[PDB]
């Protein structure tokens, strides 16, 4: 049973009960129903709010990153034989804005990985099917300096080895926060400048940032040695919050995002023009 | 019959009492009255200090003046009380501190004045900066103490890329943080509409993602007061009336005692 | 360990409570799917967070 | 032919998965166990054993037996700290290679109380009182006894019980701290000062070593397994 | 099994 | 991409800087851009320059960090180690973190020690035959011993004996002297060439002679 309340039949009124008048100064919304101000008939209501529960509002994989990684001969220049992405939902805007209807959240996270590849050169032979390693490096673990150094041994970090052409890879992660809920907004600093500090750099930190490394990084590489032709791949990462609880609602973002904080810069004019008396 | 009204209230905490004869009831944010950390939600293991009446009492901040061109004022908590009697001392002597608050905003005028102030209490009130650099407002500028800050009507970007001011630039219709001011009503709030009331009272529980945190590093609540309808009187063009903010800590407990923190503000 | 629940049926075939079955295969609850059998609550903490909540037929300011 | 539908994740290899697989040597006659002394059930059991702290990592002392010895003497400047150390048990160079620091470096987060035990290795004729302190973070790191004594502290009287334990209580904002250094999850400061001074009679050494030990209390845990930076391999 |  | 030039001597005394330049290409610019330094080094697992927002000193008290931090740049950061003892090598590393691929960098290290000082003294009176007049090339203070070389003007050079190293505070000292025999003139630009391969061109000290009666 999840339907919304029925409309009650109500008739005329001539009385001292005045539900239509109120005082919004108190901070409260007037809980009127149509039968408080008009004559209504009885309606057996069958609509429900099944699709706007917190779980159903977030129950979608949303793209949060596109990581590019190449497989080609290791030259001496800067290449993309492995790539690292600092885990975040703030590199894209659509899931960021839905989470930021709330100040705090607690959820498990499902990651699904879609991998696509293409040739870049008209032809230097071909390539055999590629296997990708996606290694999670938590804050503090050694990060790779080359695509096949010892960190890729992954004895303790979790890795996914994905085979090209297989169904998108997928894993779940528990609520891994250091606090009892994730903070979508943190009004504070990680350091405080003290009067006895030797210089001003010592106590300086970014406004509203918490830890430095946050959740760590995903390091991606193609495990295969290079073919004669170069192959470029992109890994697209989709995040879906599941088993979701959220606290303290907020106005949604109304002007374009400008970085990982709440800063704004342009297009500060979200509303269009409309005459006061134009329908 | 004997005469109790939701317009007339007395608040007593410690050695301080407030009366108002023109209230509009009072808000208890999110329906939660403040409380101490329960054993099953506790995290630091040392015995807390609970100064009780020495810190949980009403402190009145410096009055600000509302004139026809005022755009608004904001304060952060616990920052606005950092120098208030023994609340400030306990805050700086302890690594961790937790507190709820009663906020009472006072503004009387007359039956011939008009105007409406929106008083909003916002958990984690992150404000936007003044420049191209992101998240760059400095600690001393983000924390004005009892002086609070102000809102502006437009984004004035700091351009002295040499000696950047590192200040917030809160634009009023964007609530200082990129959202529309009209939706700020989802936050606990009251309106002081001068024809109706002369005060707003809001009780704030401690809200955070942790049971206790550093009060020096982190502000839990922001208080934003904006003229929803500007001040006006008779036909005079320069009416001004005071706005006074009185706030009392509630259920204060502190953990992690050591030598005192002395922040560098200047 | 099979959980059997009722489906809320939308369109009906010209053929009653139709059920579906779920078994969790992993030890960690983060691996579980969402059950989407979610309860709701009262908006009052946001719509009426007043110390004295008054009835809508009475005056808001007495 | 049971009808099946393959979901995302099919055919991947997650190195932390937990599945069954065919046994390559079936029906093997396994050698049964015997009761060997010394069985371990949890890695936190190893972090609870006191191991000696390399407290002295000065230039000429680090990586020698002298990194474990702190010199106390009857002519020390009584106003100066004997030692100063940050509470970053997996990161501070004095703590990161103790058995406690080596186990925490395979985990990302840590939480709990810690205890520092100091051993006096002077002669029986030497006496002294020492203040060892812990300052929860957020204020100026103690430079004098006067500041150190305002935080958690133990005043040690040297005598027949040779050693003294100071417990650093878990006092934290977050429920778990990071094992790397981060100011958001910083742990505070340990300092030690003379409370009176080392006093010896004639014909007695005027200098002597103090050794220090660290271990976890019974409320300590770690989480999120990760690789350590303490071992590597070159190509 | 457990019907709900 | 990583382009660190730091292979630095490195001068002792001290003090000098330990730089780290990571020039950034160029249309796929890098964040988050925290910078880590790991020593090499009994690393279990810290003597670290880490910089999240505010620069954090992982405890090696003798450090100076100079980067336009708390905001961003990004990182062509310079470090400095004073001081002032030979807390040497070993080696040092410089690793960055990145939103794109770059939670990675390169290990890069070098030298430290120690330049010497020189002066010339010439005596005494010539009663021959047939040794010293006498020019001495003193070389004070250099642990890796400075290769003192006495030469002059003629074939009256093959005669060059050395005071070996009776080392001062951590640092080795020597004295080459000549001898050069007998007889008269002042008068020649007899040049002692003390090297060590630091500074500019090797310490060339030219002198005279004590002629008596
Ligand atoms: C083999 C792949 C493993 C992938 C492991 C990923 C672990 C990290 C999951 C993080 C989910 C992040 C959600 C966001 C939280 C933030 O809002 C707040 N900053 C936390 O206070
Ligand atoms: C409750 O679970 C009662 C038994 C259900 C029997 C059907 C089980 C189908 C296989 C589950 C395997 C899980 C992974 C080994």
């Amino acid at each position: 049973q999840d339907s919304l309340p029925d409309t009650k039949a109500s008739g005329p009124a001539h009385s001292k009960e005045v539900p239509a008048l109120t005082a919004v100064e108190t901070g409260a919304t007037n809980p009127l129903a149509p039968s408080d101000t008009v004559q209504t008939r009885h309606v057996v209501q069958r609509r429900s709010r099944s699709e706007s529960t917190i779980e159903s509002f977030f129950a979608r994989g949303a793209c949060v990153a596109i990581i590019e990684v190449d497989n080609e001969q290791p030259t001496t220049r800067a290449q993309k034989l492995f790539a690292m992405w600092r885990i975040t939902y703030k590199d894209t805007v659509q899931l960021r804005r839905k989470l930021e209807f709330f100040t705090y959240s607690r959820f498990d996270m499902e990651f699904t990985f879609v991998v696509t590849a293409n040739f870049t050169n008209a032809n230097n032979g071909h390539a055999l099917n590629q296997v990708y390693q996606i290694m999670y490096i938590p804050p503090g673990a050694p990060t790779p300096k080359s695509w096949d150094d010892y960190t890729w041994q992954t004895s303790s970090n979790p890795s996914i080895f994905y085979t090209y052409g297989a169904a998108p890879a997928r894993i779940s992660v528990p609520y891994v926060g250091l606090a009892n809920a994730y903070s979508h907004f943190y009004d504070g600093f990680a350091k405080v400048p003290l009067k006895t500090d030797a210089n001003d750099q010592i106590g300086d930190s970014l406004y509203s940032a918490m830890t430095v490394d946050d959740f760590g990084v995903l390091a991606v590489r193609v495990v295969n040695d290079h073919n004669p032709t170069k192959v470029t791949s992109k890994v697209r990462i989709y995040m879906k919050p599941k088993h979701v609880r959220v606290w303290c609602p907020r106005p949604p973002r109304a002007v374009p995002y400008y970085g990982p904080g709440v800063d704004y810069r342009n297009n500060l004019d979200p509303l269009s023009e409309k005459g006061l008396t134009t329908y | 019959a004997c005469g109790y009204s939701d317009r007339v209230l007395q608040l007593t905490l410690g050695n301080s009492t407030i009366t108002t004869q023109e209230a509009a009831n009072s808000v208890v944010a999110y329906g939660r009255w403040p409380e101490f950390i329960r054993d099953d939600e506790a995290n630091p293991v040392d015995q807390p200090t609970e100064p009780d009446v020495a810190t949980c009492r009403f402190y009145t901040l410096d009055t600000v003046m509302w004139g026809k061109e005022s755009k608004g004022w904001w304060w952060k908590l616990p920052d606005a009380l950092r120098d208030m009697g023994l609340f400030g001392q306990n805050m700086y002597y302890h690594y961790l501190g937790r507190s709820g608050y009663t906020v009472h905003v006072q503004c009387n005028a007359s039956k011939f004045h008009q105007g409406a102030l929106g008083v909003f209490a916002i958990p984690e009130y992150c404000l936007a900066g003044d420049s191209d650099k992101q998240r760059y407002t400095s600690y001393a500028n983000a924390n004005p103490g009892e002086r609070g800050g102000k809102f502006y009507s437009q984004f004035n970007k700091d351009n002295a890329v040499t000696s950047p001011k590192r200040e917030f630039c809160p634009v009023d219709y964007l609530l200082g943080c990129g959202v529309l001011l009209g939706n700020a009503f989802v936050y606990p709030h009251q309106i002081i509409n001068l024809r109706t009331n002369n005060s707003a009272t809001i009780v704030l529980p401690y809200v955070n993602a942790l049971a206790i945190d550093s009060m020096v590093k982190h502000n839990n609540w922001g208080i934003a007061i904006l003229p929803l309808s500007p001040l006006d009187f008779a036909q005079d063009s320069s009416v001004e009336i005071p706005i006074t903010v009185t706030i009392a800590p509630m259920c204060s407990e502190f953990n992690g005692l050591r030598n005192v923190t002395a922040p560098k503000f200047q | 360990g099979a959980q059997v629940s009722s489906q809320k049926v939308g369109a009906h075939e010209n053929s009653s409570t139709i059920n579906y079955t779920t078994i969790n295969y992993y030890k960690d609850s983060a691996s579980n799917a969402a059950s989407k059998q979610d309860y709701s609550q009262d908006p009052s903490k946001f719509t009426e967070p007043l110390k004295d909540v008054l009835i809508k037929t009475a005056p808001a300011l007495n | 032919g049971l009808p099946v539908l393959n979901t995302p994740g099919s055919n991947q290899y997650l190195t932390s998965d937990n599945h069954q697989s065919p046994c390559a040597i079936p029906e093997f006659d396994v050698t049964p166990p015997i009761d060997i002394p010394g069985e371990v059930k949890n890695m936190m059991e190893l972090a609870e054993i006191d191991t000696m702290i390399p407290l002295n990592l000065e230039s000429t002392k680090r990586n020698t037996m002298d990194m474990y010895r702190v010199t106390l003497s009857d002519s020390a400047d009584l106003s100066q700290p004997i030692l100063c150390l940050s509470l970053s048990p997996a990161f501070d160079p004095r703590l990161s290679h103790t058995m406690l620091g080596e186990v925490l470096n395979y985990y990302t987060h840590w939480a709990g109380s810690l205890k520092f035990t100091f051993l006096f290795c002077g002669s029986m004729m030497a006496t002294g009182k020492i203040l060892v302190a812990y300052a929860p973070p957020g204020a100026q790191p103690p430079t004098s006894r006067k500041e150190a004594m305002l935080g958690t502290h133990v005043i040690w009287d040297l005598g027949l019980q040779s050693s003294c334990t100071m417990v650093v209580p878990w006092i934290s904002n977050v429920t778990y701290r990071q094992t790397t250094q981060d100011s958001f999850t910083e742990g505070g400061y340990i300092s030690m000062f003379y409370q009176t001074r080392i006093v010896v009679p004639l014909s007695t050494p005027k200098s002597m070593s103090m050794l220090g030990f660290v271990s976890a209390c019974n409320d300590f845990s770690v989480r999120l397994l990760r690789d350590t930076t303490h071992i590597s391999q070159s190509a | 099994i457990s019907e709900v | 991409v990583v382009q660190a030039p730091t292979q630095v001597p490195g001068f002792l005394g001290d003090s000098v800087t330990l730089p780290c330049y990571l020039q950034v290409p160029n249309m796929e610019v890098t964040h988050v851009s925290q910078l880590t330094w790991a020593r090499h080094g009994e690393s279990g697992s810290m003597a670290v320059f880490h910089q999240t927002q505010g620069p954090s000193y992982s405890e090696s008290k003798r450090l100076e960090f100079v980067a336009a931090r708390l905001g961003a740049e990004l990182r062509d950061a310079s470090l400095r180690m004073f001081g002032l003892r030979v807390e040497d090598e070993g080696s040092y590393t410089c690793l960055f973190v990145t939103f794109p691929q770059g939670s990675r960098s390169v290990d890069i290290w070098l030298r430290v020690l120690a330049k010497p000082q020189n002066t010339a003294e010439v005596q005494k009176v010539q009663l021959t035959g047939e040794p010293v007049p006498m020019a001495r090339c003193v070389s004070t203070g250099g642990r890796p011993p400075a290769q003192i070389t006495w030469h002059s003007d003629l074939g009256g050079m093959p005669q060059t004996s050395q005071v070996p190293g009776f080392l001062s505070g951590t640092v080795t000292v020597t004295s080459l002297w000549i001898l050069v025999p007998s007889s008269q003139v002042d008068g020649k630009q007899v040049t002692c060439k003390v090297e060590h391969e630091s500074f500019e061109k090797p310490q060339l000290l030219t002198v005279s002679l004590t002629v008596y009666y």
